[PDB]
């Protein structure tokens, strides 16, 4: 019956790595050459930056970041003093296949190592508090292995879909995913519901618009709300 | 208005068969007496090996009568690793989860279509096609089972409790109450006698294992 | 155009 202490200002860190530009990934990368720039996802980067601000996070943008970039910018938010915080959320956009994320140039990034930097061993100032993770990508080819987080408490992982499928992006609105989800914490956190019950009202509203299906993975122990201004 | 906007229905009777797979043989009746109490058709099957598994599990997917049911629950508990389970045999390659998830998707299994799956998982180690499915996977260490005088899961003990005491309530609400439960009961013991609590899922409806 | 990720 308890809920995750979610009272300090700011609320903690809300990283964003957004990738649009993956010309390397045509110039260094020899298999993505068809590959296409992630047109919408500034809208997306802009969605999520608004919305986490009202929820009171201090938003952490960057932008178009190889593999190498992602893996340093991780390794700087494992080392922080989060001791002062109640959260931590990490925003990944960008293009991906099963159980992975690439970086612009190319390069993977398995979801798996990116979350288990976090655990509460080699982070101890989040150990006992989520740590929230938000990844728009494709995560196959599919169009209609992996366990994504380590198995210790208080993780969620909101995939824009489940393994081995695509997710889609339309270049003017932003990923169908992210928008929702926005609109979803937007609409529905102000009303005190929590955040995985917004979740499952994200995966009805994107399934219904081939389908898209997104899936959260997650070891969350208390309810998770993010309490809006 | 609330959310998710829809709510899985869940009025036929049986609610749908309850799959219990049960590999190592110490679970008492407990959890089957619960999901008879709540309505569920209970078939249970001990000791089989991987194959043993596949076989039975790809038979219940395409069992006609699904059809006339609104859900299905498969409980299975066994050795295994990371992602797959060993059944009885001696083996290092078991069956993998995500097969167990093809076997029942939409394509394959037709007759579930648009219905509430959902798998709890007790493993002991050393419309879309993919859509309205629930997976808990709990992993606690195999010298749980070396022991003179072997402890029934407390994973799936908490989870009869709680369905048997708190039916009416979402199934999401409860068993993040159960986490709670295990990470107290972890914090308690070193890491060979912990219940680690892992889930995935795609609903898309409210889910409450009660008559609507 | 809709496009994939």
């Amino acid at each position: 019956d308890k809920v995750y202490q979610m009272k300090s200002k700011p609320r903690g860190y809300c990283l964003i790595i957004n990738n649009h530009n993956f010309a390397k990934a045509r110039e260094k990368v020899p298999k993505l050459h068809s590959i296409r720039d992630r047109n919408g996802t500034h809208l997306d980067a802009g969605a999520l930056t608004t919305t986490f601000e009202e929820l009171h996070f201090e938003i952490k943008p960057h932008d178009d970041c190889t593999v190498e970039q992602i893996y340093e910018i991780l390794k700087i938010y494992q080392l922080m003093d989060h001791s002062n915080m109640d959260c931590f959320i990490c925003c990944i956009l960008s293009h991906g296949d099963k159980g992975i994320i690439y970086g612009t140039d190319g390069q993977e990034a398995p979801i798996y190592e990116l979350t288990s930097q976090f655990t509460g061993l080699k982070c101890p100032s989040l150990a006992g508090k989520p740590k929230v993770f938000f990844i728009q990508a494709c995560q196959g080819d599919n169009y209609q292995q992996t366990r994504y987080i380590p198995d210790e408490a208080d993780f969620l992982l909101g995939m824009a879909t489940v393994n081995n499928c695509v997710s889609y992006r339309n270049p003017a609105e932003g990923t169908w995913y992210i928008q929702s989800l926005c609109q979803s914490l937007r609409e529905r956190c102000p009303r005190g519901d929590d955040i995985l019950t917004i979740l499952t009202e994200v995966n009805y509203e994107v399934s219904n618009k081939g389908k898209q299906m997104p899936q959260p993975t997650f070891t969350l122990r208390k309810k998770l709300v993010f309490p809006s201004d | 208005q609330s959310i998710p906007e829809e709510r899985y229905k869940m009025k036929s009777k049986p609610l749908g068969i309850c799959l219990i797979i049960d590999c190592i043989g110490n679970e008492t009746e407990l959890l089957r007496d619960t999901f008879t109490s709540l309505g569920y058709e209970v078939q249970k099957f001990l000791h089989l090996s991987m194959h043993g598994i596949s076989q039975i599990l790809g038979q219940f997917a395409c069992m006609p009568e699904h059809r006339d049911y609104d859900s299905f629950v498969c409980v299975l508990v066994s050795r295994g690793g990371s992602q797959s389970v060993y059944g009885v045999d001696q083996t290092h390659s078991g069956l993998p989860l995500h097969h167990i998830r093809r076997m029942f998707m939409g394509d394959s299994c037709p007759y579930l279509a648009g219905k509430p799956k959902m798998f709890f998982i007790q493993n002991y180690v050393v419309v879309h096609r993919e859509a309205d499915f629930f997976w808990s996977l709990c992993t606690a260490d195999m010298s749980l089972l070396e022991q003179s005088h072997s402890s029934p899961s407390l994973y799936l003990q908490c989870l009869s409790q709680k369905l048997r005491q708190e039916r009416k309530r979402p199934l999401l609400d409860l068993h993040i109450e159960l986490n709670g439960y295990m990470y107290d009961w972890n914090s308690r013991v070193s890491a060979k006698e912990k219940y680690y609590v892992w889930l995935q899922h795609t609903l898309r409806k409210k889910l409450i294992l009660s008559y609507t | 155009a809709i496009e994939t990720d």
